[PDB]
């Protein structure tokens, strides 16, 4: 069992270090250790092995160091880029591999980003199906957490709400979606419907309508 | 080119066995360890174990002992995992990974170097659901700045993962799969869009390619304006 640190975070250029720590609660003779980096959506990346060997193409701000039984990898010049999951990994003279849990690095710094938000009614062939699902689509925010609101003409709606958690996009802002679900005789039966998104205080919202 | 590439996305009742391939191409196969490591949905990574195609060794670890063995096929270049009597708590996406090996001995190091794609594996009793595709058309409404945005609505579909690609993967730039919703009924949602010039579309045609590898089913959509 090898324990890392669940975040680190520093400002741009500045260096950081992850941790890559053996319990002590056990006794397993740690070897040769890997550091990966992992970004949303993707498979791990090696990015050190064998402590402190860069992998052909890895940028010369990645180092891995190890003492006893702790391993750790700093990375200076922190870069926009860099925010993802880092894993250490160490074999082991029985011929194991142990990953560590993970580190998510953050970039501190950045600034806020207002959310697109984009609003689509239902389709003819949805509505032909007898179904009615109204999508709106929000990406592009910084900080991470929106909330989002439904209404039926002036009035809010609660009934058929799906909503997404925050997902972190590869330009590190971040996306959410949003899903009502109505009759067709609903969806005719208002003169519009609205997605109402709530970021930082503020708040964007669309419209869309049968006519 | 060393690669790897696995086999596709399932669901399997809890109880049931999976065996999961991982293809080798690019590189002699018996010369380099092959690990296999899966990762849980928001979690980390865990190492299962090993298998040396050259001697057929294999190591695997404590927690899976007598639940998982791995295999090699060295005529097809093929690794194999399979893992028996299934827990919800194995979803997962299982990798593949070739180890580099240590540059001074020829063993293991622990250091994978090329990664398999993954595949999704849901242990649950639902049964799965292909999606329908419906397009969600360019307007005057989804336009802003010379760009309009369209995309495919993929609804009510289990287990994940679902693939949106768009005019058969030639189209990249401004492509935004957004995260599926998890419903209240246990089905899946998601949504693809492109983001393109305006000016673009009296002449572009789009196609949204939607691949749902645990149906087997693959739609392909034309999304016009209405």
């Amino acid at each position: 069992a090898l324990t890392q640190p669940a975040s680190v975070s520093g400002s741009p250029g500045q260096s950081i270090t992850i941790s890559c720590t053996r319990t002590a609660a056990a006794v397993t003779s740690y070897n040769y250790v890997s550091w990966y980096q992992q970004h949303p959506g993707k498979a791990p990346k090696l990015l050190i092995y064998e402590v402190s060997n860069r992998p052909s193409g890895v940028s010369n701000r990645f180092s891995g160091s190890k003492s006893g039984n702790s391993a750790s990898l700093t990375i200076s010049g922190l870069q926009p880029e860099d925010e993802a999951d880092y894993y250490c990994c160490s074999s082991t003279s029985s011929t194991t591999v142990v990953f560590g849990g993970g580190t998510k690095v953050t970039v501190l710094g950045q600034p806020k980003a207002n959310p697109t938000v984009t609003l689509f009614p239902p389709s003819s062939e949805e509505l032909q199906a007898n179904k009615a699902t109204l999508v709106c689509l929000i990406s592009d925010f910084y900080p991470g957490a929106v909330t989002v609101a439904w209404k039926a003409d002036s009035s809010p709606v609660k009934a058929g709400v799906e909503t997404t958690t925050p997902s972190k996009q590869s330009n590190n802002k971040y996306a959410a979606s949003s899903y009502l679900s109505l009759t067709p005789e609903q969806w005719k039966s208002h003169r519009s419907y609205s997605c109402q998104v709530t970021h930082e205080g503020s708040t964007v919202e669309k419209t869309v309508a049968p006519t | 080119q060393v690669q790897l590439v696995q086999s596709g996305a399932e669901v399997k009742k809890p109880g049931a066995s999976v065996k999961v391939s991982c293809k080798a191409s690019g590189y002699t196969f018996t010369g380099n360890y092959v690990h296999w490591v899966r990762q849980a949905p928001g979690q980390g990574l865990e190492w299962m174990g090993w298998i040396n195609p050259k001697s057929d060794g294999t190591n695997y670890a404590q927690k899976f002992q007598g639940r998982v063995t791995m295999t090699r096929d060295t005529s097809i270049s093929t690794v194999y995992m399979e893992l028996s009597r299934l827990r919800s708590d194995d979803t997962a996406v299982y990798y593949c990974a070739r180890d580099k090996g240590l540059r001074y001995f020829d063993w293991l190091s622990g250091g994978m170097d090329v990664w398999g794609q993954g595949t999704t594996v849901t242990v649950s009793s639902a049964s799965t659901k292909g999606p329908s595709v419906f397009p969600l058309a360019p307007s005057s409404k989804s336009t802003s700045g010379g760009t309009a945005a369209l995309g495919c609505l993929v609804k009510d579909y289990f287990p994940e993962p679902v693939t949106v690609s768009w005019n058969s993967g030639a189209l990249t730039s401004g492509v935004h799969t957004f995260p599926a919703v998890l419903q209240s009924s246990g089905l899946y949602s998601l949504s693809s869009v492109v983001t393109v010039p305006s000016s673009s579309l009296g002449t572009q045609t789009y196609i949204c390619n939607v691949n749902h590898k645990p149906s087997n089913t693959k739609v392909d959509k034309k999304v016009e304006p209405k």
